[PDB]
């Protein structure tokens, strides 16, 4: 038998490949949600409200 | 050298093409054709015959 | 030229000497070879028979 | 986050943060996980709680306690090994049920509804 | 922070991290460089309040932006100040500078509705570089060169005790004996404070070293100047000659320009920041032009009136559309979308193009290990000038490539994280070992020897002297080479081409996971964005062919699916849901998988029965013999969508003097019917200009979608082709075993196994010994075992580190398991493992020599989907045969020769003497140079000279 | 050197009767079997042949 167990290689030939496993990086955030979260980009609602303030 | 019988062509009514989607059906039209292509039929006679899934 | 002329985009002008000197010049490519008609290009396969 | 969903739903609590949670009124079954980052099996266990937390969005509160931070607290809680959970019933008169080892996810949900 | 320390880093992180840096830091940095606006002094003063800059989310979604052919971009708003000193009143307004393009998480921008990526460029780092130089006679002159962020070339060479040349250019040959004061420096006050002075006895173009240059100039010259200062100092120039003299005496060593420590990597962050600087440089000219017009007309304009969106939007559109690095995203398959964003371009603006392409840059350097894949040469514009990043490679702070290593801390604290990202500069000074710790003796393990790298040199050292370990399997390879199972059994050059072929694989109609893989297909599918990934957790409320409904945290999301969408390479992108109703989903898990992806794994091919035997010459060389089972079974059937678009002139339902052979499918406006079959030559859009759209040759099939845009109208029509496999298609494995299909045989005459199943494809066994790729031999046998045992293998490369013949031990053991559980003794033959006696499908008698069989993973390539001149050498060959009339025929009416070709049709329909147009054109060109080229024919009969008119 | 990992050939049809004559009588494979370099055969069986 191999010293390295084959069970490490074995994978069922029907697997949804869970992307939250220990071997996967963190889920990639949507680019226009990481910027919004870090307040780098203001939402359009903020834009129109601020633009409406100077309409006076 | 052994003849078999199976569906050769299917005719819908209200779809534009075999790659569209029918409202109320969980499968695409192309999925339906592959499903039809998979069914097994037996017949000792030759010739083209009609069938209905109405 | 000691100061070869260049366009607004700093492109060195292609003189009449250049149009007959290099491969793109009308001396080698145009004469030694042609875009011969009656030509067909397609993938080839083995005809062992 | 408001725009990016948090990747993990199982909230880590201190020994004290767990105490007032038990002392306070809970309307849903409480699942307490004891784990350590260095613990091998706890990697497989931690994924199931996240999956379980999705099943029980608000019908059951799942929290985890790191035994590195609260080693003395886990010892008082009669914790003998690392992959250990505690299902705390919302009813104070009921008895908390402790499970040890990589229990199947099917058992976990069975305990939530049958015994809580 | 510990992104690549433990797991494989996201393949698009470099694109992802760069853009966030540009948004976080690259904006204010350029905005702070925007100066004040004023002519001399008048009732005008314009400035931008950098601290008040804001970005607004785009109104249009990504799908809308591509559908409308717009640019998915954010709007930049900065408060601007204006004062009219005659009134001495301050006017304030929040102006709109322009639009900054936004990339998605996958690392791709869309500009004018096309997906564009910004590849990475590698440039020489700014600093001092001591390199020897030889001349026409040989001088061995040591030369010191200073490089700036502008690619400065301030060379400083020593002609022994004679002058020290400081030529800025080739014609600027100038000494430094009188350039002691030079810019603003002084006379011999500090020149004599170091070594001996007996030897002594522009403003902004290349004058600053930048942040990177200051570090490097201090690193080599050991200068105390703080890194905060950017501008060059005469002390640095003074110290340049100080270390230059030491090289003459033998102290120190010459710099290696190919070392990665001397290179800097600029990503999309660097390029987008530069284009922003150019936009502001063009923006300050616009306001200066505006104030001149405003003063000339004497009107009171708001701060918005002094600016326009043109300087910001136009430069980016010009950048994405013209800059060589900004390439159109390759969407042939999920692999191509990912590997495209991780390319290194040695050439480019300011790079080393094909002219300045000395083959040293085309060579593997020891600093490339773990940062640039040695295998992935990726011959594009030129060989070795377009590289790719290693899987675990990361961009350092100082534009450097960092590769993680495991630090062997010796009782030095808890060591916290033992994974260290090492820049190429510090890589050379560590004893890095890649061997294992599975060797024991009568002594201790610490004294066991192990091969290691030190000072760009391989050596065998004991384990106690080793500083670092390379533990990651996919450490030194790119994504393309990391998808090859048993790669260590293939020659490196074949693995180079294997990565190229996997970028040509076609997504099939129904994809299928590979039985034998490497375990990297999971990350490739995950990062490609082709599968649908839940950005929120919860249950699945409703799923169908068109959309998936997901509910979690009392919030519901309607995820749309992609069904029959054309890619940039005419390939169908179809997403199929993989979540049933009521199932709970964690954030980041898969919901639906796109084309060429099955169950969250990259699936570019199929598993088929294969025999490696010669078959009557139909598999001669790289020819492949296939069975009809692959054809009628739709195993390699792929969908291809072609977009036909015409820009406008009236679109008519029917054009006169035409029949129903073409106008049959035209509609009331003139477009085809959505869902009507069309052949070559049929009219698609009937237009009339004061111009039509016919289906070209090869194009055929069913019309799927039609778009009316409308301002000239734009009509786009999409046709789907059910392109099944056929003779002349390219099939290839993952081990560089390419193959053309020459024959298609019925299943009853293909060779068949001892269980009666005929093989699906027959390969030439002669390919393996010449090409030396034994990995396909291992994959073939293991694929057969996996299909019988109902298993899938994911094998990290270099499994022989555990034991000798580890792959052989793995494959033979699994073959025997398949031979035992399924009771098929032919699967594992003790006499010849991996091989079996197969029978001729025609005569039914066995082939005496056993044949290796199995189920390798075979891809279908794109050449038959994506797609004359006689050269100068063919003239030489024709002359060698002496076929003068044939040679003349090439350079005559069967060419650009109007007079002869006019009637050559008609002579061959019913049954020279002039110079060809090429010669006549040649005369005019020489005639334009005041040269008269005359062709005379002096007669041989009466010596009558006649001038052949040309 | 027609490898079968991918190759496309350009085919030209002689038109004049003189060209068709020398194509059949000078360039056919049955009359060019010896390489002029040294006088050795070129259509020697190779590979699985």
């Amino acid at each position: 038998d191999p010293v390295y167990p084959t069970i490490n290689y074995i994978q069922a030939p029907d697997a949804v490949m869970d992307f939250r496993g220990p071997d996967f990086h963190e889920p990639t955030p949507n680019m226009l949600s990481y910027l919004k979260e870090n307040c780098k980009v203001i939402s359009r609602e903020m834009h129109e409200t601020l633009l409406a303030k100077e309409k006076t | 050298e052994i003849e078999g019988t199976c569906i050769t062509r299917a005719k819908f009514e209200n779809i534009p093409h075999d790659y569209s989607n029918i409202v109320g059906i969980q499968e695409s039209v192309h999925e339906i054709l592959m499903n039809l292509n998979e069914i097994v039929l037996k017949s000792n006679l030759y010739g083209t015959r009609n069938a209905l899934i109405c | 030229r000691g100061q070869p002329m260049r366009d607004g985009h700093n492109k060195v002008y292609k003189s009449f000497s250049d149009v007959i000197e290099g491969k793109e010049g009308r001396f080698r490519e145009t004469l030694l070879g042609k875009r011969v008609d009656y030509s067909g290009r397609s993938v080839i396969v083995v005809g062992p028979s | 986050g408001k725009f990016v969903r948090e990747d993990y739903l199982v909230r880590k609590l201190s020994a004290q943060e767990l105490q007032d949670l038990v002392k306070g009124e809970r309307k849903v079954p409480l699942i307490v996980d004891f784990y350590a980052t260095w613990c091998g099996p706890c990697i497989l266990m931690a994924q199931e709680l996240e999956m379980l937390a999705v099943e029980y969005e608000s019908n059951a509160m799942i929290v985890k306690v790191d035994t590195d931070d609260e080693y003395e607290f886990a010892r008082d809680m009669q914790v003998r090994g690392l992959p250990t959970l505690f299902f705390i019933s919302p009813d104070p008169s009921k008895d908390a049920i402790r499970t040890e080892g990589l229990i199947p996810l099917q058992m976990m949900r069975d305990i939530i509804d049958n015994d809580m | 922070g510990k992104e690549g320390t433990s797991t494989i880093p996201g393949f698009n992180q470099i694109q992802f991290e760069g853009f966030y840096r540009f948004i976080d830091q690259g904006l204010i940095e350029e905005l702070s460089k925007f100066p004040k606006i004023e002519d001399i002094d008048h009732e005008i003063e314009f400035q931008l309040f950098v601290e008040t800059y804001q970005l607004v989310e785009p109104l249009i979604k990504e799908r809308d932006a591509v559908y409308e052919s717009l640019t998915y971009s954010s709007e930049l708003y900065v408060s601007a100040g204006l004062i009219w000193k005659t009134n001495r009143n301050m006017q304030e307004q929040r102006i709109f500078i322009g639009n900054i393009p936004l990339m998605n998480s996958l690392g791709t921008f869309i500009v004018n509705g096309i997906y564009r990526v910004v590849i990475n460029q590698i440039l020489q780092s700014p600093g001092i570089y001591y390199q020897s130089e030889l001349d026409h006679n040989g001088i061995s002159v040591y030369t010191g060169t200073i490089i700036s962020d502008w690619g400065g070339r301030l060379e400083l060479e020593i002609d022994k005790k004679a002058r020290i040349w400081a030529r800025v250019s080739r014609k600027q040959k100038i000494s430094i004996l009188v350039l002691s004061s030079a810019m603003g420096s002084n006379l011999r006050e500090i020149l004599e404070n170091v070594c001996y002075p007996e030897i002594f006895l522009f403003f902004h173009q290349r004058c600053e070293l930048g942040r990177i240059g200051r570090r490097n100039i201090n690193w080599r010259l050991n200068l105390n100047i703080p890194q905060n200062n950017i501008f060059l100092l005469p002390r640095d120039i003074l110290a340049a000659a100080d270390h230059l003299i030491g090289m003459k005496f033998g102290m120190g060593t010459l710099d290696d320009m190919n070392h990665l420590k001397n290179k800097r990597i600029r990503s999309v962050a660097d390029l987008l920041q530069d284009q922003l600087g150019l936009a502001l440089a063009r923006l300050e000219n616009v306001v200066k032009g505006t104030i001149g017009g405003a003063i000339r007309h004497k009107l009171i304009p708001t701060p918005q009136n002094l600016v326009t969106s043109t300087p910001l939007t136009t430069t980016y559109e010009s950048f994405f559309g013209l800059h060589p690095l900004s390439q159109v995203l390759d969407r042939t398959n999920p692999l191509t979308q990912i590997v495209h964003g991780r390319k290194l371009s040695y050439l480019g603006p300011g790079g080393l193009t094909g002219r300045t392409a000395n083959f040293r840059i085309r060579d593997i350097h020891p600093s490339h290990y773990g940062r640039i894949c040695p295998i992935d040469t990726s011959e594009g514009i030129n060989v070795g000038l377009i590289g790719s990043l290693s899987i675990h490679a990361r961009i350092g702070d100082w534009g450097s490539l960092e590769s993680p290593f495991y630090e062997l801390v010796e009782k030095s604290k808890k060591a916290q994280i033992r994974m260290l990202f090492l820049s190429p500069s510090q890589d050379e000074y560590y004893m890095i070992a890649a061997g294992n710790s599975l060797a024991l003796n009568r002594g201790i393990q610490e004294e066991q020897v192990v091969p290691a790298r030190y000072r760009q040199e391989f050596l065998t050292i004991a384990w106690e002297e080793v500083h670092l370990r390379s533990i990651f399997p996919f450490q030194y390879f790119s994504i393309g080479a990391s998808l090859i199972p048993f790669i260590e059994h293939n020659d490196a050059n074949r693995a180079l081409m294997s990565s190229n072929m996997q970028r040509q694989a076609v997504p099939l109609s129904r994809s299928e996971k590979c039985i034998v893989g490497t375990g990297l297909e999971r990350q490739v599918a995950l990062d490609s964005g082709v599968p649908a990934i839940a950005e929120h957790e919860g249950k699945i409320l409703y799923t169908d062919t068109e959309k998936i409904i997901l509910s979690g945290n009392e919030n519901t999301l309607s995820i749309p699916l992609i069904m029959y969408q054309r890619s940039n390479k005419n390939t169908c992108m179809h997403q199929k849901p993989q979540v049933r109703r009521g199932k709970c989903i964690k954030k980041g898990q898969i919901l639906a998988d796109g084309a060429a992806t099955v169950g969250g794994e990259l699936a570019l091919g199929k598993n088929i029965l294969v025999a490696y035997m010669p078959w009557e010459g139909y598999n001669f060389e790289d020819a492949v013999l296939i069975s009809e089972c692959l054809v009628y079974g739709d195993i390699y059937t792929s969908f291809h969508i072609r977009k036909y678009e015409i820009q406008t002139e009236r679109i008519t339902k029917e054009i006169p003097h035409l029949e129903g052979r073409l106008l049959r499918n035209l509609d009331k406006n003139g477009i085809v019917m959505l869902g009507s079959w069309v052949e070559t030559g049929d009219i698609l859009v009937g237009k009339l200009t004061p111009t039509c759209l016919k289906l070209p040759i090869g194009g055929r099939g069913r019309v799927i979608d039609v778009r009316w845009v409308q301002n000239p109208e734009i009509i786009r029509v999409y046709i789907s082709q059910k392109r099944e496999i056929k003779v002349g298609d390219k099939v290839a494995g993952r081990h560089g075993n390419k193959g053309i299909i020459s024959k298609i045989l019925p299943r009853q005459d293909m060779p068949y196994l001892q269980d009666g199943r005929p093989v699906d494809m027959v390969f030439n066994p002669l390919g393996v010994p010449s090409r030396m790729n034994v990995g396909q031999i291992f994959e073939c046998s293991l694929g057969l075992a996996g299909s019988l045992l109902d298993r899938h293998y994911r094998i990290a490369p270099f499994d022989e580190r555990y034991e000798q013949e580890a792959s052989r031990k793995l494959v033979f053991s699994e073959l025997y398991e398949a031979s035992k559980q399924t009771a098929n003794p032919w699967v594992f033959e003790p006499e010849y493992p991996g091989k079996s006696r197969i029978f001729d499908g025609r005569t039914g008698d066995p082939f005496e020599q056993p044949v290796i069989i199995g189920k390798p993973y075979i891809l279908k390539l794109i050449h038959q989907v994506d797609d004359q001149r006689v050269g100068e050498m063919e003239v030489w060959a024709l002359e060698g045969f002496g076929v003068a009339h044939i040679l003349q025929e090439m350079l005559t009416y069967k060419s650009d020769h109007i007079r002869a070709r006019q009637e050559v049709l008609g002579t061959t329909i019913i049954g020279p003497e002039d110079a060809p147009e090429s010669f006549r054109l040649l005369v005019r060109e020489l005639r334009s140079l005041a040269l008269e080229l005359n062709h005379f024919l002096v007669s041989e009969k009466n010596f009558q000279i006649n001038r052949k008119e040309v | 050197n027609a490898d079968f990992d991918g190759d496309q050939m350009a085919v030209h049809v002689p038109l004049s009767l003189e060209a068709q004559a020398e194509a059949r009588l000078l360039m056919f494979s049955h009359m060019n079997l010896l390489s002029p370099a040294i006088g050795d055969p070129i259509s020697v069986p190779t590979q699985d042949m």
